[PDB]
C-alpha cells in the first residue's frame, strides 16, 4: 500500500497544486504512480522559486515540506540545510515562539507567527525570515543601549544572543577607541579593557555551557580588542596611528537614519560594507592575527566593486575558514561548495542561480578541481553577475531563464595551486576575481591565545616551545611525503589539550601528552627517536581498562597481542577519540585491518555500543556509482554508495543509530580524483555537498578510515586532513602469525584434538626458522615476501593432513608422525618454492631435509602416499596409446612425470580453497595442464575469461551471467547446486594502469577473494559469493606489455611456476605423437624416432637462431610443434 | 575504430563467443533459438548449458576471421 | 617581440645589401656578427648610422642595438585598432600567451567603434550552440561577436567554423559584422585552412617604460589627474622591473589593467574624503604595496621590492625625481583640470628615455641585465644571421 499512500498524501490530498499539476492530479485519481511522482519535479521548481533557500533540499525533501503543511514537523528538521545556522523550530500554541541554533541558543521572536493550515510553507517562512532579522537587530538595539548606558559586561553577557552582545561591544570599542585616536589618551583605555578580559576570563570558570561558549568568543574578541588598544597606544606619531586606525574594521551605526536593519555598516581602508543582521548562532571564532586583518582588507576591496574574491595558497592555511570568519564578522553566513569534476556548465549555473536568488554569499572550494571546460564556459556567468550588481541590474538570465538578481550576494573562490588533480584557470576567468596570497599564518600569536583562553597558566612560554618544537620537528625529521607539522598539526595538538586538562593540570604534561599522541603514531623509527629527543630537549617534563579490553578481543579472535601490536591499538584508538578521519598507511599483509577491527571490537567490549562497518572500494568502483549521480536527462539524483548509506544515517528512521559507531573503510589507494571529493566532510566544515544541490551533514559518530600502503599521488590537502597511523614493521612475528593460521584453519575442521597436537609440534619453530631464512635467497618469478606466503603453508598443509583422517585410526605413532611431516614438508615447499624453478625447487628440497632433521620423513621430487604406504609419482606413470585421428584433439595430453607433479598439486591447492596463480613462459602448458587436471574432475565446472587493456569488471561480472543466479545481504550462487565454479583469468596482468597506476580489475579480483564478496552498484547492495574459486595465469612481469601486479593481490594466493619441457621431455611427447601418425602409413613406423628428432631439433634451433630482437612477433615455443 | 574493437575481436577468438552481446532477454532468445534449430536437427538437447555448448562450438566449426 | 625584431632586422638587410655598396653591406655583416657572438671584428667607418650602431654596440646598449635597425628603416607601426579599422577581412584572430589577454583591447575599440560587442566563452555545448544562433544573428542584422578560448573546442572549430568562414569568404554582403577569435599561442594548433582566411594579431605588452606610461596616460581636481599620472608611471615601471626574472623579482608575475584600475579607485576614494589636501600618503603607499599588487605577491623579498618602489614614487614630496629624467612638480589648486593635465603631458613628452633605462630607471645593477639584455640580441642576432644566410 506503500506507492498509493506516499503520492496521495503528496499529490492525492491537495487541490491547490492541481492548478499546476491538472494532468498528475486527474491521473492519480484513475489509478505507473512512480511515473507520476517523478513528473511532479515542474511543480517543485515552481515552488524553489518562491523560496530561495528550498535550493538546497532535495526532490524528495520539497514533497516532504510541501505536504506536511498540516503538522510542521518536516520543516523543522530542514531548518539545518535551509539555513545553516539554525537546528530547528520552536514552537508552541500552533504558533512560532523561537528557534534554536546548532550550539543550543534559543532566539525568541519580537511576535508569535501564527500557524495555518492554508498558508504553504514558503509563506510562513518568509515570515520567519524577516521576523528572525527583526529579532536579531531588536537584540542588538536593546544591548548596546544597555551597555553605552554602562552596564557591565559581565551582566549583559547572560541576557541576550551571542549576536547582539558581540555587535554591541564591537560598536561600542569603534566608537570609544575613536575619541581615544582623538587624543594620546590610550593607557586609562587599554586598562579598561584588560580589566574587562580579566573579568570575562575569571566568570569563564563558573558558567552553564551556553554562558561559556558566549565568553569564549567575546574574549577572543576582547583579545583582539586589547592587542589593537595596545598597539595604537604604543604608535609614536599621529599619523602612525591613524594609519593603523584606518587598516582594521570599524562598526558604526546609522543612528540619524530610519532604516533598522540598515543602519549599522562596516568601515576599513575607506570602503564601507552592509551590515544584514542575519542569524549565525555562536560559531568557534577566529583568533585574530595580521594575515586574517589583511585578508579581511583584501575582501572589502573586492566587495566595494563587486569583483569576486579568491584565497590561494599551499593547503593547511586557513583561507575557506578565514572566508567564513569574514562572512560571521558582517553579520551573515557563507554557503560553501566543494568543487569537483564532477560540476559542468549547468551544475554551476543552477549553484549560481540559488546564490543569487537567495541573496547568499557562496564560496566555492578547491575551485581548481573543475575541468578546463566549464572553468572557460562558466566565466561567461561570473561576468554577467559581477555586471548585474556594479550597474544595478535587477534580473539575470542564467541557463535561459530570468531570475531576480538580489543585491546582497558575493562569489568567492578557494584554490590550491600546483597540486595533483588540479587545474588552471583561464585568464578571462582569473581577470573577473581578486587574488590575495595565503601562504603562512601566525601560528604562534594562535597558539598563544587559545592557551589563554583554556586557562593554561603560562599561555606564552607554552606556545613559543609548542611552535618552535614543531618547527624543529619539521626541519630535522627525515624526507618523507606525510610530515607536514603546520596549522593543522597546532591545531589537533591544541584541541587534544581539552579533554587532558583536568587529566594532567593546565601544564606543560596536557601539551606534551597532546604532542605524542598527534605526531608519534606518524612516524618512523629515525624520526620516533628525532621527536623523542627534541620533546626531551626542548620541555622540562592509566589506561589499564582499554588494554585489557584490547587483550580480550585479540586473544578471543585469535591473534597474538604482540607488544607492536598492541602499541598500534593503542595509538589507533586515542587517535580516533577526536580524529573522524583516519589513514592507515603500511605495506601489505603488515596487520592494518586486524589492528583497526581488534580497536573497534574493544570499544565496543568497553562502551557497550554497537558498530556498524562499511567497507568500500574506493577504486573499483567509478565515482558515480560512489558518490551518486544526477541523470540530466530526467534530471534526477540518484544515490552512490557512500551518499546512500550516509543518507540513510541521517534518516535514522529506527533511531538504531543514537547508540552506535558507524564506520566506513575505504579498502584501497588513496586517488585524489576520488578522495578530494570529501573534503567538506573530512575537515571541520563536516557537510557532503551534492552537485544537485543537496547538503547532508555528517553525524558526530560518522567515522572515515582510509586503509592503504602508498601516500605517492596524495597531496597535502588529504593527508593534513586526517590523523595518521604509520606502520614501519609487520605487527607480529613468524611464529605467532603460524599460530594464528594454525588455530584458525584448525578450528574450521578427540581425533582432531590429538591431531591438533601432533601438527603443531611438527611446526617446531627451531627449523622453520631456517628454512625461511634460506628461502629468502631463492629467485621468485613474480614473487612475494615470506611472510604472505605463509598462509598457503598452513591452509595447505591443514587441508592434506585432514584429508587422510580416514586412515590414522589404524596407525601407529611413527606412521602418524611420518605422514604429518612428509605433507609438511611438500606443503612448506610449494608454499616457499613453488614460484622458483626446478633446479630451485630440488635444492629447496635438499634444504627442507636438512634443517628438519636427519631421522625425519625424507622428502623427494617426487614423494606421495599412497593408500598407508609411502610412494613415488615416478613409478605411476601409465603409457598412452593414441590413434591417428587422436592427435588432431585438443583435450589429448599425454602423460608425462612432471605433467603428473603439476596436475596432483594444482588440484590439491584448489580443493584447500586458496585462490591460484599460475605463471610461466608462452606455451608452456598452463592452460593445458589446468585444463585437463579440472576435465576428468566431478567437483567444478570452469568459467574462462581472456583479460585484456581495456577490459573492466563489467567483463567479469558478465561472463558469470549464464553461470550464476542472483538469490535473496544478496548472494551469488552457481546455477547448478552439485559443482562449484572455477573462474580462470587468462593474462592476468595485461590490464593496464590508469593515471595513478592503478588495476581496477585486479582489485576487484582482490575484493572478491578477500572479502567474498562485492557491491552491487546500481542498487548499492552487498552480495556474498559462495562457491566461486578464483584462479588464473600470467606471463611473468618482464615480457612487454606485462604490468606488475600490487603484493595485495598477490599475497591471496599460491603461485606455481610452470617452465618449458626438458629437450629429452618433448623428444618423447613428440615421438609418441609421430608413432600415433605413423598407423596411417605403418611401413615408414622406423622413421618414428627420427623424424621426431628432427622435428624438436628444428624447433629449438629456430627459437635459439630467430629471436625477438629481430622481428617483436618472432616468439616461439612448443606450441608450434 | 576504437580500441574497444580490438576488445571484441580478441574475445571472439580468445573464446568463441562475445557473452556481451547475449545478456538479459537476449540469452533467452537465444536459447529459444537454438531449441527451434535443435528441434529442426533431430538432436535432444534439454538444458541451456547443452545448448550453449553446441551453439558455441558451431561457432568455433563455422566461423574464420582473416585480419 | 622576438620575431617582430628578427624580421626588422631581415627586411632592413634584404633591402641595403642590394641597394647599397658592398662596404655598406659588409659594415652592416661585421655588426651582425658581433650582437650574434658569432665573430669579432670593427666595421669601417667613414655612414654615420653604422657609426651611431658602432656606439651602441660597444657602449653594449644591445637593445639599442636591435631598434636601431627598425627606427632607421620603417617609419610606421600599426596596433590592434589599426589593423581591424583598415581591413578587408572580417574574422580576426588574436594570439597571446598564458597570463595574458586582450580582451579589452576588443570592448575599448568596441566602444570607441559605438558598437555592440557580445562576448562568448567556447569550452561546453550551451555555449556553442548560443554562439551559433548568435553568429547567424550578427550576419543577417550586424554586430560584433567574439569567441574565447576556441581551442577549448576545436572539434567545433575544425567542423562548423572551418565551414561558416568559407561561406562568408563567398558572402562579403553585410557591412556591420566583425567576428573575433582569441586562442593561445602555447596552446594546440588550429587548422590553416581557418587561420589562412583570419586576420592574425599576437597581442603582447609594450616593451618601453616611457612608451607604457604614454600610452597609460594617453588612455586617460588637480590632484586626481595629478595621482592618474603617478600611477601610470608606477604601473610601467612595475610591469618592467617584472621582465628581469633572475634580477628585478624573486618569481616572475604579471600586472595587468586590473590592478591600474583598482589603483585609481582608491586613490580617488581617498582624494574624494581629504578636501584640506592633507592626502594620507602612508595609507596610499600600504594600500597599493599590500593589496592591490601585494595581493598577487607570495614572497617577503618581492613584496619588499613592490615597498620600495611604492615608497620611491607615493612619496608626497613637492618634487619627486621619479627617473633620472623627469621631475615631476606637484600640482597648483589654481590651475584648472585642464592645465595640470596639459602640464603633465608636457612633462611626459619632452623627455627622452635613455639607452640604458633597464638600469637606471629600475636602479638595477648595469652587469646584471647585461646577460638579459645581450642574450636577447644574441638570439635575435643568430636567427637574423641563419636567414640572411639561407
Ligand atoms: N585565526 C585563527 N584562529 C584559529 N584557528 C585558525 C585561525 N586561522 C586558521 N585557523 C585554523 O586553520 C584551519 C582552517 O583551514 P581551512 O579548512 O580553511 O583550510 P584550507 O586552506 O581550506 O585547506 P585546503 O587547501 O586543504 O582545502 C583550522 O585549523 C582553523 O582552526
Ligand atoms: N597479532 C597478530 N598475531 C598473529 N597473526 C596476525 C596478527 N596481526 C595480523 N596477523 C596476520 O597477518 C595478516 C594481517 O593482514 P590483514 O588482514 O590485517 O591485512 P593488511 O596487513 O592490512 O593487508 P591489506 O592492505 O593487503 O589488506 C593476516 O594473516 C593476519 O592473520
Ligand atoms: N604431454 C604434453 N606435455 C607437454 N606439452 C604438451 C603435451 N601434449 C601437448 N603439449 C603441447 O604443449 C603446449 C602447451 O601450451 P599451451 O598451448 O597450453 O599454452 P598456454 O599455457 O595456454 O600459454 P600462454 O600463457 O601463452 O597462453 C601445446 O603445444 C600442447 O600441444
Amino acid at each position: 500500500q506503500f506507492y498509493w499512500l506516499d503520492l496521495y498524501g503528496i499529490l492525492g490530498e491537495n487541490l491547490d497544486i492541481q492548478n499546476f499539476l491538472p494532468l498528475e492530479t486527474s491521473k492519480f485519481k484513475s489509478l505507473s504512480l512512480k511515473m507520476i511522482k517523478s513528473s511532479l519535479s515542474t511543480f517543485l521548481e515552481r515552488q524553489r522559486r518562491q523560496f530561495p533557500r528550498f535550493y538546497f533540499l532535495g526532490n524528495d525533501d520539497l514533497l516532504k515540506i510541501i505536504g506536511s503543511g498540516k503538522h510542521h514537523d518536516q520543516v523543522s528538521k530542514f531548518m539545518k540545510k535551509m539555513f545553516g545556522s539554525i537546528e530547528s523550530i520552536i514552537f508552541f500554541e500552533d504558533s512560532i515562539t523561537g528557534v534554536r541554533s546548532v550550539e543550543g541558543e534559543v532566539l525568541n521572536l519580537n511576535e508569535k507567527i501564527e500557524l495555518k493550515d492554508s498558508i504553504q510553507a514558503q509563506e510562513w517562512l518568509n515570515i520567519l525570515d524577516t521576523e528572525i532579522k527583526l529579532s536579531v537587530f531588536t537584540q542588538f538595539r536593546d544591548c548596546l543601549g544597555q551597555l553605552k548606558d554602562g552596564t557591565d559586561i559581565e551582566v549583559v553577557v547572560s541576557k541576550y544572543i551571542f549576536q547582539a552582545i558581540l555587535l554591541s561591544a564591537q560598536v561600542m570599542w569603534t566608537e570609544l577607541v575613536e575619541k581615544c585616536l582623538q587624543t594620546n589618551e590610550f593607557s586609562k583605555y587599554w586598562k579598561e579593557v584588560d580589566m574587562k578580559i580579566k573579568g570575562l576570563l575569571d566568570k569563564l570558570n563558573k558558567s552553564s555551557d551556553n554562558v561559556k561558549k558566549k565568553i569564549e568568543a567575546l574574549l577572543v574578541e576582547y583579545l583582539h580588542f586589547n592587542n589593537v588598544i595596545g598597539q595604537l597606544k604604543n604608535c609614536s606619531t599621529k599619523e602612525e596611528a591613524r594609519l593603523l586606525w584606518a587598516k582594521v574594521q570599524k562598526f558604526y551605526q546609522k543612528n540619524d537614519t530610519l532604516d533598522d536593519l540598515n543602519s549599522v555598516f562596516i568601515s576599513q581602508s575607506g570602503y564601507l560594507l552592509q551590515y544584514k543582521f542575519e542569524y549565525i548562532g555562536i560559531p568557534e571564532r577566529l583568533i585574530y592575527t595580521p594575515l586574517l586583518l589583511v585578508g579581511f582588507a583584501t575582501l572589502t576591496d573586492s566587495l566595494h566593486q563587486k569583483y569576486g574574491g579568491c584565497f590561494f595558497g599551499p593547503a593547511g592555511t586557513g583561507k575557506t575558514e578565514t572566508v567564513k570568519a569574514f562572512g560571521q564578522n558582517l553579520g551573515r553566513v557563507v554557503v560553501v561548495f566543494n568543487c569537483d569534476d564532477s560540476f559542468d556548465y549547468q551544475v554551476l549555473s543552477r549553484l549560481l542561480v540559488g546564490i543569487t536568488q537567495i541573496g547568499a554569499w557562496g564560496c566555492f572550494d578547491e575551485f581548481n578541481r573543475l575541468d578546463e571546460k566549464v572553468l572557460s564556459a562558466v566565466s561567461a556567468n561570473i561576468q554577467q553577475i559581477q555586471n548585474g550588481l556594479q550597474v544595478g541590474k535587477s534580473h539575470i538570465t542564467l541557463l535561459e531563464e530570468e531570475t531576480p538578481l538580489s543585491p546582497h550576494t558575493a562569489v568567492f573562490i578557494t584554490l590550491n595551486p600546483g597540486y595533483n588533480g588540479r587545474s588552471e584557470l583561464p585568464e578571462n576567468l582569473k581577470k573577473s576575481f581578486r587574488e590575495f596570497s595565503m601562504k603562512s599564518p601566525q601560528s604562534g600569536t594562535i597558539a598563544e591565545m587559545i592557551l589563554q583562553i583554556m586557562g593554561f597558566e603560562d599561555s606564552k612560554s607554552l606556545a613559543s616551545k609548542i611552535v618552535h618544537f614543531l618547527e624543529l620537528l619539521s626541519s630535522k625529521c627525515s624526507s618523507m611525503n606525510h610530515y607536514h607539522f603546520g596549522l593543522r598539526t597546532l591545531k589537533g595538538v591544541l584541541r587534544n589539550c581539552s579533554p587532558l586538562v583536568s587529566e594532567f593540570g593546565e601544564g606543560e604534561k596536557t601539551v606534551v601528552e597532546s604532542l605524542k599522541r598527534v605526531i608519534l603514531p606518524s612516524l618512523g623509527d629515525t624520526d620516533e627517536l628525532v621527536f623523542k629527543d627534541e620533546l626531551s630537549k626542548i620541555f622540562d617534563s592509566n589506561s589499564k581498562a582499554i588494554v585489557q579490553c584490547l587483550k580480550d578481543a585479540g586473544q578471543r579472535s585469535g591473534f597474538s597481542m604482540s607488544e607492536e601490536f598492541l602499541k598500534k591499538c593503542m595509538q589507533f584508538y586515542y587517535m580516533q577519540k577526536t580524529q573522524q578521519a583516519l589513514i592507515l598507511v603500511g605495506k601489505a599483509g603488515c596487520g592494518k585491518t586486524a589492528t583497526w577491527k581488534t580497536v573497534i571490537d574493544a570499544m565496543a567490549i568497553f562502551d557497550g555500543h554497537a558498530n556498524v562497518v562499511y567497507v568500500i572500494d574506493t577504486k573499483v568502483l567509478t565515482k558515480e556509482s560512489l558518490y551518486g549521480s544526477m541523470l540530466k536527462a530526467t534530471l534526477e539524483w540518484r544515490d552512490g554508495l557512500f551518499t546512500s548509506i550516509l543518507r540513510r544515517v541521517n534518516d535514522d528512521i529506527t533511531g538504531t543509530f543514537k547508540n552506535s559507531r558507524i564506520w566506513v573503510v575505504f579498502d584501497s589507494d588513496l586517488d585524489p580524483e576520488y578522495v578530494e571529493a570529501m573534503n567538506s566532510v573530512l575537515d571541520d566544515n563536516k557537510i557532503l555537498t551534492l552537485p544537485n544541490g543537496e547538503r547532508l551533514p555528517i553525524p558526530p559518530n560518522f567515522r572515515i578510515l582510509f586503509e592503504t600502503d602508498n601516500l605517492d599521488h596524495t597531496t597535502p590537502a588529504t593527508i593534513t586532513r586526517c590523523g595518521l597511523l604509520w606502520f614501519s614493521t609487520d605487527v607480529c612475528s613468524i611464529s605467532s602469525k603460524i599460530d594464528h593460521l594454525l588455530n584458525k584453519s584448525y578450528e574450521a575442521l578427540f581425533e582432531l584434538d590429538k591431531l591438533k597436537d601432533l601438527i603443531s609440534d611438527s611446526f617446531d619453530m627451531a627449523s622453520l626458522t631456517n628454512i625461511f631464512t634460506c628461502s629468502n635467497d631463492l629467485v621468485h618469478i613474480l614473487g612475494v615476501r615470506t611472510f604472505n606466503k605463509l598462509e598457503t603453508a598452513v591452509q595447505l598443509a591443514v587441508h592434506l593432513i585432514s584429508s587422510y583422517r580416514q586412515w590414522f585410526q589404524n596407525l601407529d605413532d611413527k606412521s602418524l608422525k611420518d605422514v604429518i611431516t612428509l605433507l609438511i614438508k611438500r606443503s612448506l615447499l610449494y608454499a616457499l618454492a613453488g614460484d622458483s624453478t626446478g633446479e630451485s625447487q630440488r635444492a629447496f628440497i635438499q634444504t627442507i631435509n636438512t634443517y628438519f632433521g636427519h631421522d625425519s620423513q625424507e622428502l623427494s621430487d617426487y614423494s606421495t602416499i599412497v593408500i598407508l604406504s609411502f610412494s613415488s609419482f615416478c613409478s605411476e606413470i601409465p603409457s598412452v596409446s593414441l590413434e591417428a585421428h587422436e592427435v588432431m584433439r585438443p583435450d589429448i595430453v599425454i602423460p608425462t612425470i612432471d605433467t603428473i607433479k603439476h596436475e596432483k598439486i594444482f588440484y590439491d591447492l584448489l580443493n584447500s580453497k586458496r585462490g591460484i596463480i599460475l605463471c610461466g613462459p608462452p606455451g608452456s602448458g598452463k592452460t593445458m595442464i589446468m585444463n585437463n587436471a579440472l576435465r576428468n574432475s566431478s567437483l567444478y565446472d570452469v568459467v574462462g575469461i581472456n583479460f585484456s587493456k581495456d577490459t573492466t569488471t563489467e567483463h567479469i561480472l558478465s561472463a558469470l551471467h549464464r553461470h550464476t543466479n542472483y538469490v535473496t545481504g544478496l548472494t551469488l550462487l552457481p546455477k547448478s547446486d552439485i559443482k562449484n565454479l572455477v573462474l580462470f583469468c587468462d593474462q592476468i596482468n595485461l590490464p593496464k594502469l590508469d593515471k595513478y597506476g592503478s588495476q581496477n580489475v585486479v582489485l576487484f579480483l582482490r575484493q572478491l577473494m578477500e572479502k567474498q564478496g562485492f557491491w552491487k552498484t546500481p542498487e548499492n547492495k552487498w552480495v556474498t559469493i559462495e562457491r566461486i574459486h578464483i584462479v588464473g595465469a600470467c606471463n611473468p612481469p618482464t615480457d612487454p606489455g606485462r604490468i606488475p601486479m600490487s603484493e595485495r593481490f598477490t599475497r591471496h594466493a599460491a603461485i606455481l611456476y610452470l617452465g618449458y619441457p626438458s629437450g629429452k621431455s618433448l623428444s618423447q611427447i613428440y615421438e609418441i605423437y609421430y608413432k600415433a601418425i605413423f598407423k596411417l602409413v605403418p611401413e615408414f613406423r622406423s622413421y618414428t624416432e627420427p623424424f621426431a628428432r628432427a622435428s624438436v631439433h628444428l624447433y629449438n634451433e629456430c627459437k635459439a637462431r630467430y629471436s625477438t630482437g629481430l622481428q617483436s612477433h618472432y616468439l616461439f615455443s612448443p606450441r608450434e610443434l | 575504430l576504437e580500441t574497444a574493437f580490438l576488445e571484441r575481436m580478441n574475445t571472439l577468438l580468445a573464446n568463441a563467443d562475445i557473452p556481451d552481446l547475449f545478456q538479459g532477454e537476449e540469452y533467452d532468445k537465444l536459447l529459444n533459438n537454438l531449441r527451434n534449430k535443435t528441434r529442426s536437427l533431430g538432436l535432444l538437447l534439454d538444458t541451456e548449458q547443452e545448448l550453449y555448448d553446441w551453439f558455441v562450438g558451431e561457432i568455433a566449426k563455422n566461423l574464420h576471421v582473416v585480419f | 617581440k622576438k620575431f617582430k625584431m628578427i624580421m626588422a632586422m631581415t627586411m632592413f638587410c634584404l633591402y641595403k645589401f642590394d641597394i647599397e655598396s658592398e662596404q655598406y653591406k659588409e659594415a652592416v655583416l661585421t655588426m651582425i656578427g658581433v650582437l650574434s657572438e658569432s665573430s669579432d671584428g670593427v666595421p669601417k667607418l667613414t655612414n654615420d648610422d653604422l657609426r651611431y650602431l658602432w656606439d651602441y654596440v660597444t657602449t653594449k646598449s644591445y637593445i639599442s642595438a636591435l631598434n636601431w635597425f627598425k627606427n632607421e628603416f620603417f617609419v610606421d607601426e600599426w596596433n590592434i585598432a589599426d589593423v581591424v579599422a583598415n581591413s578587408e577581412n572580417n574574422y580576426f584572430t588574436m594570439a597571446s600567451e598564458r597570463d595574458v589577454d586582450g580582451t579589452f583591447k576588443l570592448i575599448e575599440l568596441a566602444k570607441a567603434s559605438k558598437e555592440s560587442l557580445k562576448i562568448i566563452p567556447l569550452g561546453s555545448i550551451e555555449n556553442l550552440n548560443y554562439a551559433q544562433e548568435e553568429i547567424s544573428k550578427s550576419k543577417i542584422e550586424g554586430g560584433w561577436i567574439l569567441l574565447q578560448n576556441i581551442q577549448m573546442s576545436l572539434s567545433w572549430v575544425k567542423t562548423y567554423l572551418h565551414k561558416h568562414v568559407e561561406e562568408t569568404k563567398a558572402a562579403e554582403e553585410h557591412e556591420k559584422f566583425k567576428m573575433f577569435m582569441t586562442c593561445h599561442l602555447t596552446g594546440d594548433k588550429l587548422p590553416a585552412p581557418l587561420l589562412q582566411r583570419t586576420d592574425r594579431v599576437v597581442y603582447e605588452d609594450i616593451p618601453g617604460i616611457l612608451d607604457t606610461v604614454k600610452d597609460l596616460w594617453g588612455s586617460q581636481g588637480v590632484w586626481s589627474v595629478y595621482c592618474t599620472f603617478l600611477l601610470s608611471w608606477f604601473h610601467a615601471l612595475i610591469t618592467a622591473r617584472t621582465r628581469l626574472v633572475p634580477h628585478g623579482f624573486s618569481k616572475k608575475y604579471y600586472f595587468n589593467d586590473c590592478d591600474f584600475q583598482f589603483a585609481s579607485v582608491y586613490l580617488e576614494n581617498v582624494l574624494a574624503t581629504n578636501s584640506t589636501n592633507n592626502i594620507p600618503w602612508a595609507q596610499v603607499r600600504d594600500h597599493i604595496a599590500t593589496i592591490v599588487y601585494g595581493g598577487k605577491i607570495d614572497e617577503e623579498k618581492d613584496l619588499e621590492v613592490v615597498a620600495k618602489l611604492c615608497a620611491h614614487v607615493f612619496c608626497g614630496s613637492d618634487n619627486l625625481q621619479i627617473v633620472p629624467g623627469v621631475r615631476i612638480p606637484q600640482p597648483l589648486l589654481q590651475q584648472s583640470e585642464e592645465e595640470e593635465r596639459a602640464r603633465l603631458t608636457a612633462i611626459l613628452s619632452n623627455t627622452i628615455e635613455p639607452a640604458d633605462s633597464l638600469s637606471s630607471w629600475l636602479q638595477l645593477p648595469r652587469e646584471s641585465i647585461l646577460d638579459y639584455e645581450r642574450l636577447q640580441a644574441k638570439e635575435v642576432a643568430s636567427s637574423t644571421e641563419q636567414l640572411l644566410q639561407e
